[PDB]
């Protein structure tokens, strides 16, 4: 699950989330530790 | 207020801490003590008829040049403290008025 | 990151070339369809 | 078009504190009218700007409670302060700003941004609050 919020949000235009800002868990090296990553997701590929 | 001390003659490139974030608009005001402030330049080299034509702004292009003020020519009475106003496309309004620059010869 | 604006991406037409190519298509499209009928364009409906 | 500021400098605390401002020169219609105070100690502090459709925008550090009412008869720009705090002794600016238009991209998308300059400033009146 990610944590997605709206890059511009009270940035400009309405604020339309054509971009997400998704930081999500995973597990970076060893497979007991998980660091916090993220990356830019677009709208068109993150289910509410 | 910030500290910025320079001397007669010799030009002075004078830049704000706030960065851009997008295509900026920034524009510079003079604000000598008891006088009102003096709009130098806007979107960023543009000065307005009065000013002297020796002040000249970083023009807009190929984003990530910082937007700094040349003041060369500098005289003896510049002992005013100055204002990046800077407005981009992404942080939105420019509410804020940025950080001083206190001017000393 | 994003290194500048957030501008929004675009395909650009000419006008006047789209305009003449498409009369061209109801010009044949009148072959078919009879030589004296209205024919109009419409957008997709539905689907993916 | 230099504007004449006419305050009193001398307001009680938690009580009303309202700045005139003459036009003088030219008629005010079609200018957008900024107000900006100065307290000593730090710079400028932008409050709000009016013009066109009535509707002036406040800072959102000053919790909206200051309100910019444009007055057309006697040509004057008053500022009514409320519930103002002991500690608002700043010096008042009167200036006018002109809304110039920033385009990177396609202006039907809706890319661009408006940037305000101030073209004149007016020399203020200091008020204090006692
Ligand atoms: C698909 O089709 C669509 C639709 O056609 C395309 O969409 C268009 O895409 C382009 C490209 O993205 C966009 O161009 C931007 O335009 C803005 C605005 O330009 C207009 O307004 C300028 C200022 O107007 C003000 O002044 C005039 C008087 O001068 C006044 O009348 C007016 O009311 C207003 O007050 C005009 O100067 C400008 O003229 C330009 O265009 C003429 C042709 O139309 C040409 O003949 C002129 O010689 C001149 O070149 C035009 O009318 C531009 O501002 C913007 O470019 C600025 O911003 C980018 C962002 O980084 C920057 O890199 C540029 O360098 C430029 O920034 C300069 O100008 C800023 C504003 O003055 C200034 O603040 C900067 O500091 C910087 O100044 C320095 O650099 C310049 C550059 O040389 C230099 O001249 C200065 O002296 C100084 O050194 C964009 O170019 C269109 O807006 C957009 N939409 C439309 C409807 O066109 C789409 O691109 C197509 N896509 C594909 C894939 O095909
Ligand atoms: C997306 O969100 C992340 C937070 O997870 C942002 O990263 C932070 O950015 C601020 C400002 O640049 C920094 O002060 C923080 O240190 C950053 N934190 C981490 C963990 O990287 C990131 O800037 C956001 N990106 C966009 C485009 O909005
Ligand atoms: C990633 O995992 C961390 C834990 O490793 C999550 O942070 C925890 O969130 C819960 C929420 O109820 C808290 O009770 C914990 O105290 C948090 N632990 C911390 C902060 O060390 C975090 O929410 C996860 N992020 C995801 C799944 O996006
Ligand atoms: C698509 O891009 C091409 C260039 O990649 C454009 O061709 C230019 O057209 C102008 C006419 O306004 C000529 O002056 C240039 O010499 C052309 N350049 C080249 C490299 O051929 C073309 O106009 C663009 N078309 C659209 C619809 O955007
Ligand atoms: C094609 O264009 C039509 C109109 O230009 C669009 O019709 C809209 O459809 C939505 C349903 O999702 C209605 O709520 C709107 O009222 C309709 N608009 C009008 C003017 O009738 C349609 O969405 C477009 N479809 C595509 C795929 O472009
Ligand atoms: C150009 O477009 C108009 C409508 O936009 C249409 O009526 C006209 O027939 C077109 N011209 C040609 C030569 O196709
Ligand atoms: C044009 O109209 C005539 C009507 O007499 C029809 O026979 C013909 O198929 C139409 N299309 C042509 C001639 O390409």
């Amino acid at each position: 699950t990610l944590q997605c919020t709206n890059v511009t949000n009270n940035i400009t235009d309405d604020m339309r989330g054509e971009l997400k800002n998704c930081s999500f868990n995973m597990t970076t090296e060893l497979r007991d530790k998980k660091q916090k990553v993220y990356s830019l997701f677009y709208r068109l590929d993150v289910v509410q | 207020v910030r500290p910025l001390s320079v001397a007669l003659g010799e030009t002075a490139r004078i830049s704000c801490g706030r960065q851009a974030l997008g295509s900026r608009a920034v524009q510079w005001y003079q604000h000598r003590p008891g006088q009102a402030p003096i709009l130098l330049i806007y979107n960023n080299q543009d000065r307005p008829s009065g000013i002297p034509e020796r002040f000249s702004g970083t023009p807009d292009i190929n984003f990530g040049t910082r937007a700094t003020l040349t003041i060369s020519g500098v005289e003896a009475g510049d002992e005013a403290d100055y204002y990046c106003h800077m407005w981009d496309s992404r942080s939105g309004f420019s509410w804020s008025f940025g950080g001083a620059t206190r001017l000393t010869v | 990151d994003i290194i500048g604006d957030i501008r929004q991406a675009h395909c650009n037409v000419s006008k006047a070339t789209w305009n003449e190519t498409l009369g061209k298509v109801v010009k044949q499209l009148r072959k078919h369809f009879g030589n004296n009928t209205i024919i109009r364009f419409a957008n997709s409906s539905g689907g993916d | 078009v230099q504007l004449q500021e006419s305050g009193p400098g001398l307001v009680k605390p938690s009580e009303t504190l309202s700045v005139t401002c003459s036009v003088s020169g030219d008629s005010m219609n079609n200018y957008y009218w900024t107000w900006i105070r100065q307290s000593p100690g730090k710079g400028l502090e932008w409050i709000g700007y009016i013009s066109d459709r009535e509707s002036a925008t406040y800072n959102p550090s000053l919790n909206s409670r200051v309100v910019i009412s444009r007055d057309t008869s006697k040509n004057q720009l008053s500022l009514k302060l409320n519930s103002v705090t002991p500690a608002d002794t700043a010096v008042y600016y009167c200036a006018t700003a002109r809304r110039g238009q920033r385009i990177y991209g396609v202006v039907s998308f809706g890319e661009f941004f408006y940037y305000y300059s101030m073209d004149v400033w007016g020399k203020g009146t200091t008020v204090t609050v006692s």
